[PDB]
């Protein structure tokens, strides 16, 4: 059991991430190359990103893809997509594993302009929108303003 | 996925046995998940197996 | 309150290198928690290295910290060490056991089927790290079979996501 | 299988003794089923032809027909469901533990009743209460479900309006004019024959009620 | 850091593992770990 | 809306509507009774709109079908306007009561003449309305089996009849509206409610809450023999995920449709019909599950009474659901001043803010005809 | 034949692997005022772009 592999990845892919997959293999000389895919689960048939990669002594046999999930191609509806196939081909080995997704991707800081306010005032608010890289997610959002006895009383 | 075919008469008397297996298994990649679930059996002792 | 204190680890593993001295930190809290930073602690431990041969320790002290709340201890266990279970516990000479707040707690070896490790030398430097410093760690595979292995191979994660990953080459000092 | 007096791999050569030579029968397999007939039962058939009988060979044995229900899947079964023995549960079921601490459903004021029953409502959830058939509904007729559980009562009860046809346990006795009436109309009680077991000959609905005879509902003699 | 086992250590560290050595991750479970640092 | 299961006819349908061969035993009747029914089913629409999984259903196909039934379902009534299965076959109100529950659907295509309905109600009515329980079946005491169904034991199983006739009659009322037939109701359902209060044997029991489901909504005692049937409900999962009724032992094994797994479906079909009435869409929805899992495979014992029911039950939840539905353009403005606001209440944006009625003047809220349901409220603080 | 197919579809890794792509889309189409995020040679048959 010389010739063995190891692909590692994030416990959860998160949708729409862009997910880096490593992969060391050992007890090869020979240089070739692999593909790591995302896919569709259980069926496999819809394939949601792929990387080929190759690995070589030039490599220490050593080489990453990076992996993405763009949400609209999920199925959606009411039944979100709780599992995807992350899979692993070579000339020498395949697999494939069930990861679990999920669709919590990047931060939503609300900042109002004081925490307290009399009666006759309009609040000023403001969202910071940041993906999971931290960047500026350009993202449509939508605020719900709840009474303390929990009603809801405004959207926007 | 299974596939299978029928006998259409039997040997017998010494006739030629029909030979060949009558039924054929390939692995899949199933469309469904599977809907089992373990049971409790409530209080009853549940052995390892 | 007459047992006002209440104990917890902080950033501690509860997961043995043997030989190497393993750092134990704890964080002295109240009933509606502050960092007290004044309170007087000791450690009290029995460990196991082979063949369930319970060797007890000798006792260490320390004081807390001040700023931090820190009291921090480490201890130089056997090379051979397999498990350790232990007790802290308050020892402000003013508060007896009933109310000097204490605790246990239990640490694991690694479990290696084949005898086979990768310790890294790191203290667990209580500073953090300066972003554009270069980060030295010098890291110590030890096996039956080093010879075999030529590389370790290292990745940095932060969040959810590698970040760096890479190799990390075997010298002719071995 | 060989009968004892027979021997040989496929029982061909006979004992010395063995009498009845040729002696058969035995079942031929059934038909496939018919169609179903008018009263929509398919039916098969099995022949006794495998071999005929002969000789005083016994019939082929047992029931020569067969006859069964036609049944098909109606619904859109997508799949075997896992269904389980004793798998019922009686009303007797534990309730759950409502941790979420949403509020159970309120117990509606006199001769109200709940529009839409649920065994637990969200905070900020309202629920309708309305009046019964001979009631009118006097307040704000909605509960709304706060954070710690309570209902933010309403004032609203529910008054009477009208009173039923009243039933008493005496067939006849009463007028068909109408199965409902206001308070303070007349009730005619009228006898089959014009006698008065009990109570007024005539009477009306209090308000409150009647207070009618409640053991005999003017049970006259004829 | 640390852990019990390379797939304590992977599952710990927020990482899962495909291999042919001789380990796997399914051997643990998103447990509500909350230990403080 | 909340919840939709989306319980649907198979493929079978086809089958259902070419039904096993027209003939004697009015296996004719037998086959087109569920055509009505499959009609009803696609007239909520969507199965019209699409079929696109598999090759349509000729709408053209349907309409001839439908009217054939029309025709063969005139052949089978009496002269009287009661109802006989054979042409010299003894008069029977429980046909007739049958009769009367199908020529309630049709009348979208093909409305049958008032007249003959109302001779039909009239002559049961008059012949067979009693003092104490009604409409006892005059002159037929032989069953049948695949259009029938078990009656109770002779105790209360007037009930029976009465609840059958009371079904058949009000889904005809809508085209027959005669004072002495109300008052003909108003009886039968006093009765039927007199005796049902002893909790007769739960089928009983289901098919007079289904009754009195098409009666006062809001009666008493309505409400409180519904309350005996939810007691009486089993269920799967604390929660319930699956909902349904057994007696008489049907808790026996049945791993082909007889007439205990018949009482089983009819009465679960008879609850869901009542809980229906109620819009109770919540209470429903295990139910639906538990009927579409088919389990007690093939289905009661094929009668045409479980499979009608079932299938009219599950039109009926199609219906609410799209019912529920919810789209409500409001308008709201002031008597003699103008108009205030416009809430365009939707799925998508299901919540309005609140919005201060500042003005001095007499305020009308109304909504353009819409769908689904709303709930607008107008409160006044002042200083006392 | 239904091996040549089904097999070497389940476990290509047992089979000569022809692994990388032979189909490709031209370059993708520009917008007005705006750039493929990612640049590249070569756009195999279900490779998104960005």
């Amino acid at each position: 059991q010389e010739q063995t592999y190891v692909i590692s990845a994030p416990k959860i892919f998160r949708v729409g991430a862009s997910e880096n997959i490593v992969i060391q293999v050992y007890g090869y000389t020979e240089a070739f190359d692999a593909t790591i895919s995302i896919k569709s689960y259980p069926d496999k048939k819809f394939s949601y990103s792929s990387g080929h990669v190759h690995l070589s002594s030039e490599n220490k046999f050593q080489n990453s893809a990076i992996l993405t999930i763009q949400p609209k191609q999920l199925p959606g509806g009411q039944n979100p997509v709780s599992y995807v196939y992350l899979e692993v081909v070579s000339k020498h080995f395949s697999k494939s594993k069930r990861m679990p997704i999920t669709y919590d991707n990047g931060f939503l800081f609300i900042h109002t302009d004081k925490p307290v306010y009399t009666p006759d005032q309009s609040v000023k608010v403001r969202v910071y929108s940041l993906n999971d890289d931290l960047k500026p997610a350009k993202r449509e959002t939508v605020l719900t303003f709840i009474d303390p006895e929990g009603s809801e009383v405004d959207m926007v | 996925q299974s596939k299978v075919r029928s006998v259409l008469r039997p040997s017998q008397f010494g006739g030629q046995p029909c030979t060949a297996p009558l039924v054929a298994f390939q692995p899949c990649i199933p469309s469904k998940l599977c809907k089992i679930e373990e049971a409790d059996c409530k209080n009853k002792f549940r052995c390892d197996s | 309150v007459l047992s006002p204190y209440k104990l917890n680890l902080v950033a501690t593993p509860l997961f043995l290198k043997p030989g190497i001295p393993y750092p134990i930190k704890v964080q002295v809290k109240d009933s509606l928690d502050q960092l007290v930073g004044g309170v007087p602690v000791t450690l009290n431990a029995q460990t196991i290295d082979v063949n369930q041969e319970t060797s007890d320790l000798d006792p260490s002290k320390s004081v807390t910290r001040v700023d931090d709340g820190v009291a921090s201890f480490v201890l130089n266990l056997p090379s051979g060490v397999t498990v350790l279970e232990f007790n802290v516990k308050t020892d402000a000479p003013d508060l007896p056991e009933e109310n000097q707040a204490r605790e246990g707690y239990r640490a694991i070896a690694y479990s290696s089927l084949s005898q086979s490790y990768l310790y890294i030398d790191w203290t667990d430097n209580h500073k953090a790290l300066l972003v554009g410093e270069h980060l030295n760690i010098i890291v110590t595979p030890k096996s039956p079979y080093i010879d075999k292995i030529t590389h370790y191979n290292y990745l940095i994660l932060s969040k959810g996501k590698i970040i760096h990953f890479g190799t990390r080459e075997k010298f002719s000092d071995a | 299988v060989c009968q004892s007096g027979t021997y040989g791999e496929n029982c061909e050569k006979q004992s010395p003794d063995y009498k009845s030579n040729a002696v058969d029968g035995q079942w031929g397999c059934w038909s496939s089923w018919s169609t179903c007939d008018a009263t929509y039962k398919r039916s098969r058939t099995r022949e006794c032809n495998n071999p005929a009988p002969q000789r005083g060979g016994k019939r082929c044995e047992g029931e020569k027909r067969q006859e069964e229900d036609c049944t098909f899947s109606i619904m859109e079964n997508n799949g075997q469901p896992c269904i389980n023995d004793d798998e019922e549960m009686k009303e007797v079921d534990l309730p759950e533990i409502e941790a979420d601490s949403g509020c159970p459903q309120p117990v509606p004021p006199e001769n109200g009743f709940i529009r839409n029953e649920k065994q637990l409502y969200l905070v900020g959830e309202d629920v309708e209460i309305s009046c019964l058939t001979g009631f009118e509904t006097v307040g704000y007729q909605y509960f709304r479900c706060l954070p710690d559980g309570t209902w933010r009562q309403g004032d609203v009860e529910c008054q009477r309006t009208e009173c039923i046809k009243p039933v008493v346990q005496e067939v006849l006795t009463i007028t068909p004019f109408q199965r409902l009436y206001r308070i303070g109309e007349s009730i005619e009680l009228t006898c089959p024959k014009g006698f008065v077991v009990a109570g007024p000959s005539r009477y009306t609905c209090q308000g409150n009620s009647w207070t009618p005879p409640i053991s005999n509902s003017l049970t006259c003699e004829k | 850091g640390g852990g019990l086992n390379n797939a304590n250590v992977f599952h710990l560290a927020g990482l899962t593992f495909l291999t042919n050595a001789n380990a796997d991750d399914s051997q643990e479970n998103d447990e509500p770990c909350k230990e403080i640092l | 809306v909340g919840e939709i299961l989306s319980a649907v006819l198979s493929q079978e349908g086809i089958n259902i509507l070419t039904h096993l061969p027209k003939g004697s035993a009015e296996a004719e009747l037998m086959s087109v009774v569920p055509v009505f029914y499959v009609f009803h089913y696609l007239e909520t629409g969507n199965h019209w709109n699409i079929f696109h999984s598999d090759p349509l259903i000729e709408k053209q196909k349907l309409k001839k079908k439908l009217k054939e039934g029309m025709l063969s379902i005139m052949s089978y009534r009496n002269a009287d306007y009661s109802y006989s299965v054979w042409k010299g076959g003894s008069a029977s109100t429980w046909l007739t009561a049958f009769a009367l529950r199908v020529l309630g659907q049709v009348n979208k295509y093909v409305e049958q003449n008032q007249n003959s309905i109302c001779n039909s109600l009239l002559w049961l009515v008059e012949n067979y309305q009693l003092d104490n329980g009604s409409f006892k079946e005059n002159s037929q005491y032989q069953p049948i089996k695949l259009q029938g169904t078990l009656p109770v034991e002779a105790r209360e199983n007037s009930l029976y009849l009465t609840a059958f006739t009371v079904i058949g009659i009000r889904k005809a009322f809508d085209i027959c509206p005669l004072v002495k037939i109300d008052t003909a109701l108003i009886k039968a359902d006093n009765f039927l409610l007199e005796n049902t209060l002893p909790a007769q044997s739960t089928f009983t029991l289901a098919i007079s809450a289904y009754a009195l489901s098409l009666g006062d909504k809001t009666h008493p005692q309505f409400r409180s023999i519904v309350s005996a049937l939810k007691r009486e409900a089993l269920v799967k999962g604390n929660p319930p995920i699956y909902r349904f009724w057994k007696d008489n032992l049907q808790h026996k094994d049945s791993s082909v449709p007889n007439t205990g797994t018949a009482r089983m479906v009819e009465t679960t079909a008879y609850a869901l019909l009542t809980s229906l009435n109620l819009k109770d869409i919540n209470y429903v929805n295990p139910v639906i599950k538990w009927l579409s899992e088919e389990q007690r495979y093939g289905g009661g014992f094929y009668s045409t009474q479980d499979t009608i029911n079932a299938i009219e039950g599950l039109t009926e939840y199609s219906l609410l659901v799209k019912q529920l539905r919810l789209s409500m353009d409001i308008d709201v403005s002031y008597k003699h001043k103008g108009a205030l606001h416009n809430y365009k209440m939707t799925d998508k944006n299901f919540l309005g803010r609140p919005v201060e009625v500042l003005l001095n003047d007499d305020l009308i809220v109304s909504t353009g005809f819409g769908s689904g349901l709303a709930t607008v409220h107008v409160t006044t603080v002042v200083h006392k | 034949d239904e091996e040549l197919e089904h097999l070497r579809l389940l476990e290509p890794h047992c089979f000569p692997l022809s692994l990388v792509p032979t189909e490709f889309c031209p370059s993708p189409p520009a917008l007005k005022d705006g750039f493929v995020q990612d640049e590249g040679t070569m756009f195999p048959v279900g490779k998104n772009v960005v």
